[PDB]
């Protein structure tokens, strides 16, 4: 779903690109300088994915974690199911 | 904990910009026919 | 970047499971 | 005018830079 | 905090199988 | 990265725990 | 679009405020054990951790 | 760079386990 979402996002961007060369075309506002404004907003993020780093470390431990948990109920059912089938055998 | 937060500030308003641009882009749309 | 990005989508799908 | 010629250029880089973006994702 | 406190989890989950165990046994 | 090396050699230890756990029930 | 970026904003207004939310989520994880350990209840600890896996599953994807 | 590998490597021996719980 992600994915989907992004791909739409990306999309808007080509053919706006796409409608802006043909506008400039023609010439040969507002848009102009929203667009400008966001250029302004990967490089940057340069210096900001120093922190991101460390964030993303915390985050992947924390999956680690869940990982263990999930783990241990597995162990859990199977020696449930184990002990089912050691009962249909007796019976 | 200090740089996340501008980090997750920075994309909120990215995603805001980029929002804007796309509707922009809309309204830019309906200027070509004219 | 990239790759760690793929590992650990692979790595959720793996728990999900 | 002059303005628009840089904004132009970004525009331009812009759009690649979302390309690879999207070719990632594609990928996966 | 977050790495103490996934070490504490980590505990648990091992007190869980060695429970498991039992059963099998 | 000493203080974060840390929290990372905590979280190892559980996990070899974790991976003791299952040898035995296997 | 719209929909896409909502759903992507959502993910950056948790990234930052994700610290409160581990701290939570540590807690659930341990009370997923706790229950597992009751009935060794049980089924419902482990619900429990697997939320908190998940959440912090999307938490990465959202990075 | 090095803290992420770490958690990766983590990340993997938790699949691991999980593995032999799904296989088991």
């Amino acid at each position: 779903i992600r994915l989907t979402n992004q791909l739409k996002s990306l999309k808007g961007l080509q053919s706006k690109l796409k409608d802006v060369v043909e506008y400039l075309d023609k010439v040969i506002h507002t848009i102009l300088g929203k667009l400008q404004d966001v250029f302004n907003l990967n490089n940057l993020q340069k210096a900001l994915t120093v922190k991101t780093n460390d964030e993303l470390m915390v985050i992947y431990i924390s999956n680690l974690v869940r990982s263990i948990i999930a783990f241990d109920d597995l162990i859990e059912n199977k020696i449930q199911n184990k002990k089912i089938q050691e009962q249909r055998v007796k019976d | 904990s200090q740089l996340l937060n501008e980090w997750s500030h920075n994309v909120d308003e990215l995603l805001e910009h980029i929002e804007t641009i796309g509707h922009l882009i809309t309204k830019e749309e309906i200027m070509h026919g004219l | 970047k990239t790759n760690i990005i793929e590992k650990a989508m692979d790595y959720a799908i793996s728990i999900e499971n | 005018g002059d303005q628009i010629t840089k904004m132009k250029d970004r525009l331009v880089e812009w759009n690649d830079q979302v390309e690879k973006l999207g070719k990632k994702m594609e990928a996966r | 905090a977050t790495y103490d406190s996934a070490l504490e989890l980590v505990g648990q989950l091992n007190k869980v199988v060695d429970q498991l165990f039992e059963k099998a046994s | 990265n000493a203080q974060y090396h840390l929290l990372v050699k905590q979280g190892d230890g559980l996990l070899t725990k974790l991976q003791k756990y299952g040898a035995a029930v296997r | 679009y719209e929909e896409k970026e909502e759903s992507n904003l959502a993910a950056t207004k948790s990234m930052v405020k994700i610290a409160e939310q581990y701290s939570k989520r540590i807690e659930e994880e341990k009370e997923l054990t706790e229950e597992e350990l009751k009935t060794r209840p049980k089924k419902h600890l482990s619900e429990t951790a697997d939320e908190t896996l998940e959440n912090n599953i999307v938490s990465v994807l959202t990075a | 760079e090095d803290p992420q590998q770490v958690f990766d490597e983590r990340i993997k021996f938790a699949n691991q386990l999980h593995d032999e719980y799904l296989v088991s």
